[PDB]
């Protein structure tokens, strides 16, 4: 029997407790957003990557969550080429923060779709 | 000067017996009676109660050098050996007033009797006495209202009040209660009450008592013309509790609660006796637990300490022994005690067992209540021991009579009222008691019945605590 | 049938005593050692007590009619001489559930010891036990917490904790008071606490202290990695008081508060206790007053019954003793109560004083504390009289210590665990104490320096209470 | 929103035995299922205060434990702590620690604490931001028998008036009765803003709710990994999957039983997303799982041929 | 003794179902009209209510080694059929005083009636009455009144 | 007179104040707790070794208490071999961590042992 580490094993919502994903395997969650016809966003977050406590502390109140839009959510994107174009544009200018996909649907205004695309050094 | 810490344990007379000192208006005395064990003297027993019920401990602690132990040390000043008595004697202990908290009887008792009595060096130890400083009797509120303000609310003057503890014990129902209690009122009695054990039980729960207890209550004033009362009793589980009870009572607009201070407590007491004076309403204090304290003459508090405390706390009245009755109480110490709880000043006197001159600065004084295995055979006696200021209490000896309640509280109405008559006449009570009962037994059916069921009941047995 | 009612008095015994009896699994029994006065039988006496002490009175009341007195009625259905007693025996006397108030100690006392003990008829009494039914015991809340609770927030196991009561008693600024709680922390001790007589005084306000002492005690967690607690006393004069000092210890956020439940009485203690539960503060008991009441044989209430009513109404720790210090307690008799406090069924066993079989349906058990002229050479006999389950206090000590509280503190720590490792490795501590001791000073400077200062140091008198 | 979870189920676990646990022992347990990736866990519903925990205590430890598991992991954690009591009193006192305490879910049982307690503590929820988990004790008392009672869907749907963030729904797979399209009828009914008569779902009348929030349906009793396909094929992401003794039960402790759920959940997430069929492929989905997680495939050996199948007593 | 850990899912009755047992005075006890799914035996399927209404699941959890189960279990501790019936019996069930809050029926209707009526294993289920011990009953205020006051 | 040091002078709990375990008192310490039938458990800790308050301040609530579980209890052990034998395998997988042992008392339901067994470089 093996012992959970404890260790730098942050996760990171969805997927995260999977093998990391193949260009394939993102290609996929990308299709998989815009199929089902929600509005695709990219967020990046250097400061702060994991949620915490510092100017409140009541019920559903945490800081973290909130990361920093890339641009503005693509709406009417129908080509995953764009999504993961910006994808490697967010990189290139944030090589140091997380980045992570979103997909808004609008008549429900939730997130069905939210998965880390990217971890800078070290993570 | 300040001498070095030396560590290890050193007698405790060498700090405290005190001989050549004399007391400070301030300080709070204690008159122990000491009873120490083979091998131990006197100067170092009376040091050591001295010591642990103060400053000190087993063994030197430096920390004595930040202060100024002399200006805060408990000190024996004094020690009296006891006559005709195998290794026992009277320590005298003095102990500064800063060594207390303001009108908390439960830090002077935490302090003065907190340890000392399961010394291993001593066979045994009684408080006798204690003589409370002025400065500190003013930190008390004392009586909520006192012997003047509770005649004055009644408007009851010129003889003892009467009373009456609803029997059985335990078991009676709501409605019943009030049913007995309408009856005795009705009768002649002042007050009933409620008996010290029923709080709120399974067969009765307080607040249906409270409400029945009220409806007969005013029923009895209505119809004879004079002002009436029921001790409801307001001791419970918690202060909480109590609280609910004293105010439902005040909801009611009835003249008095009551409470028993020894068994609910000292701190919970003093916060009835608080409330109280704000609302207006008189505290009947009832002593259970007492003698279980108080009995023996080696060991324990005698009942004089646990009044004058109460007196402090706060209350109206106070259960004070009978002499005559079923339980025990001796004339000299008990009319010492009842002029400690009423006066405002009372000389030293040994022979009524006061230890020490006490002063009240104007602490209202409490009336004391003879409850107990008494009847109207006793009401001469009880009248000239202690005198129209108290109030005497017949249960068994109201809801005993063959007549029932109404009669029953008539018959001792109407003693107490003959009693009164004779002695204002000039009449010796003591001497012409039994001719004073018999004479009215001619006009009065209701006492001469009584009279018939208790004409040879008394209650004389040897004292377990005397002078 | 109803019979018609015949006023008059007659023997308790008629009513009272029920030799055949059965006691009722609901119902509260106690073992009363009577003493009556020459002439009175023994039915008489034990009947008297179950009578007074429950729905009779001295004459015959009509008022009975109304109810079941037999349904109600206390009474004595067992009667055993006192081997070696000249005239003393010890009654049972059994009372029916329904005439308690639930969750009251306070009622239970008023009715059981509550006019009884100053019977003109008896010489006198103590009662020695006391079997709560589990009935009863359910409408208790209990100690707020208790020993498995307790441990688990303190994250403390294996070992008993340690103690140490602030010296002198009296006198000390809260400045230095918090001075003398941060050595003594920093040096292993897992508690300090208030003395018992330290609630607010001229020289040193309460919260000025609870103020200084949170510094004091999160230095010293901090410096050490253990957490610490300093046992504020809520002890005061009112409820009122008593809970603001509660309630400021709950906003520093400490663990433990104490009370003295006597001196502070039942009604408040409860008040307190159901206060810890609500606000998960650890309660630690006092028993201030205990040995006015609990020291003698013939006449009183034994600790067991104090004990017993103190885990009914609640606290996580009560002092219980030290049986090789200064103050009185034999081991065969404290293994009783003490057992009877942390456990949750002890059977009936006279050699200990146990009287009663106890169940406790769950009820937290409560730490004993054993504190007062305890050192580290009695670390063994108090490790192995005890076992883990215990606090062990030295006040003297620690602050007697020849270097300061500090050493005089790993003095104490490293004895005990010492201690400890000795019987974890099979060696007996009543035997080999000393060795064990004596080691230690091998490789502690402050044990051995301790080991200097109290050598030869013991409390040996005859006890007064035996079984 | 309040949690940042989206695009999965979310994860739960009733802490076992039901009873007998104490306070420490509790949040011990529970610090070890968070860590282990589940987003919740919970009291037992008949864990309120007891002499062997005293909820306090109990709502103290967790605490400790899920802030402990989530500093550990980066999620949001929380531990429904329990607030049915006997009276409204009380159970106010318990939200009321919840709340001093900061975290972000407590429970009630509806039924058994009652509606008029359960809507005091809904509005207080709402008055507090604390998120409401309901259990539903006692419905099969009422709603098992096709002849007499209430239908499941009528005490769902006054649960949604009175208030509740989740509640229980069936696990259709597991150890107690749920048909699969009545079931799937009432969740719609719970998470859906309107719902058109439809006879083959038990539905009997188009319902309209005018914006009231849905219901996060909880699918909890006899489930474990091999049935993580067909209950994200059932329910979708909108959904609470909990696993108590499918977590407790794990051979190698709570934070590895965890591990295996979360890890079975992702991987159908990830091959639903993929196009993958959940009914067909839910034994294959599984099964590549346990090649990469040894926590996933001792939990595949223990419970591999553990079905409950019996005839329903309450059918369309 | 603690025997070890063995994960997997056994019957209920090999710890539930104590046909010896003989009842505490400060047990609850409840009588239950069981009615089993064809192929449940009678003592699986009250034992299965014992569990489920007090301290057990489906699988074994190894937290039951940090306490004292015996002391804590629901338990089976008699079988009646039901006379003219088709596979109907009455189990009784006793359970100790410790698994209910003092003074809140909704606890106690919580564990004894919580999840068991709607087990697939039974066709249906009833609870027909409940003893309650005195030192539970005690716990109560029970009616504000009652028939003597209210009089 | 000796002062008693203020600096790096953090402590464990039960038998902290004593010399360091050897071989044999560790070993008669397990023995000790399977004598008297306790349940041996491992529990270890590298991020925060001693108690603090991060989360809540209320009486009674303190943070580190909690550590995190080797395995699994060791229901039904009666060999001390296998104790130490866990306590080695703790040691090589986390030498960093703060390792202890505690003993369940599950009639009482109270750790009725726990002592430091081990302590990472510096401590
Ligand atoms: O029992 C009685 C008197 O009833 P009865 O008149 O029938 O004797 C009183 O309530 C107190 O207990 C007196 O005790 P004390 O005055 O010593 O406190
Ligand atoms: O005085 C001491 C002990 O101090 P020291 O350690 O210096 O002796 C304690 O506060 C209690 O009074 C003990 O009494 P009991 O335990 O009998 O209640
Ligand atoms: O007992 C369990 C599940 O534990 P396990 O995962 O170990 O089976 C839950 O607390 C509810 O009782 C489910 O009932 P419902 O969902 O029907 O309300």
């Amino acid at each position: 029997m093996q012992v959970w580490p404890i260790l730098n094993l942050k996760k990171y919502e969805t997927l995260s407790y999977l093998p990391p994903l193949t260009t394939d395997q993102l290609a996929r969650q990308v299709d998989y957003l815009l199929n089902n016809k929600w509005v695709p966003c990219l967020e990046f977050e250097t400061d702060h990557g994991f949620v915490y406590r510092e100017h409140h502390n009541s019920p559903g109140y945490y800081d973290g969550r909130y990361w920093t839009m890339w641009k503005l959510p693509m709406f009417g994107c129908t080509d995953p080429a764009q999504v993961l174009n910006e994808l490697e544009e967010c990189k290139k200018e944030y090589p140091n923060a997380f980045i992570r996909i979103i997909g808004f649907d609008s008549n429900r205004e939730v997130q069905c779709i939210s998965f880390i695309a990217y971890k800078p050094a070290g993570y | 000067a300040s001498v070095g810490f030396k560590a290890g344990v050193k007698d405790y007379k060498l700090t405290y017996y005190t001989p050549e000192y004399e007391t400070l208006d301030t300080d709070i005395l204690a008159a122990f009676r000491v009873s120490p064990q083979p091998g131990v003297p006197p100067e170092e027993a009376g040091a050591a109660v001295a010591a642990e019920s103060s400053t000190g401990t087993w063994t030197t602690v430096w920390t004595d050098g930040l202060t100024n132990l002399d200006r805060y040390k408990g000190r024996c000043y004094h020690i009296e050996p006891v006559a005709g008595e195998e290794n026992q004697y009277i320590c005298y202990v003095a102990y500064p007033l800063d060594l207390f908290e303001e009108g908390s009887v439960t830090n002077m008792f935490t302090s003065i009797v907190g340890n000392v009595f399961g010394f291993k060096a001593l066979r045994a130890l009684r408080l006798e006495d204690l003589r409370i400083p002025v400065a500190y009797v003013k930190t008390f509120q004392g009586p909520p209202h006192g012997i003047q303000v509770e005649r004055d609310k009644l408007n009851k003057y010129g003889r003892p009040l009467l009373g009456c503890t609803i029997k059985p014990k335990l078991g009676l129902s709501a409605k019943n209660y009030g049913r007995a209690v309408y009856e005795c009122l009705r009768g002649g009695l002042d007050f009933t009450k409620d008996d010290e054990n029923v709080n709120s039980q399974p067969f009765m729960r307080w607040r249906d008592r409270f409400l029945f207890c009220a409806e007969a209550l005013y029923k009895a004033q209505a119809e004879t013309g004079e002002i009436k009362g029921h001790y409801l009793n307001a001791t419970a589980g918690t202060c909480e509790d109590m609280m609910k009870r004293a105010v439902f009572a005040r909801e009611l607009g009835v003249p008095i609660v009551m409470h028993d201070y020894l068994t609910g407590g000292f701190t919970a007491n003093t916060t009835l006796s608080h409330y109280c004076r704000d609302n207006g309403l008189l505290l009947h204090i009832h002593r259970a637990m007492h003698a279980v304290i108080d009995r023996q003459k080696n060991h324990g508090m005698h009942f004089r300490v646990l009044a004058k405390a109460l007196r402090l706390s706060g209350g109206d009245h106070i259960h004070s022994g009978t002499v005559v009755g079923k339980l025990e109480g001796e004339r000299d110490i008990t009319l010492g005690f009842v002029d400690l709880l009423r006066d405002d000043y009372t000389e030293k006197d040994r022979s009524r067992g006061i230890y020490f001159t006490q002063s009240w600065v104007s602490t209202p004084g409490v009336l004391p209540v003879a409850s107990g295995g008494i009847h109207v055979w006793h009401m001469p006696a009880l009248t000239e021991i202690f005198g129209d200021d108290s109030v005497l209490q017949f249960g068994g000896g109201t809801l005993g009579h063959p007549w029932g309640n109404a009669p029953g509280a008539v018959a001792n109405r109407v003693a107490l009222e003959a009693c009164v008559q004779a002695r204002n006449e000039g009449r010796d009570l003591a001497r012409e008691g039994n001719t004073i009962i018999r004479e009215a037994t001619k006009w009065s059916p209701e006492l001469a019945a009584a009279c018939e069921v208790w004409k040879e009941i008394k209650f004389e047995f040897p004292a377990m605590d005397t002078v």
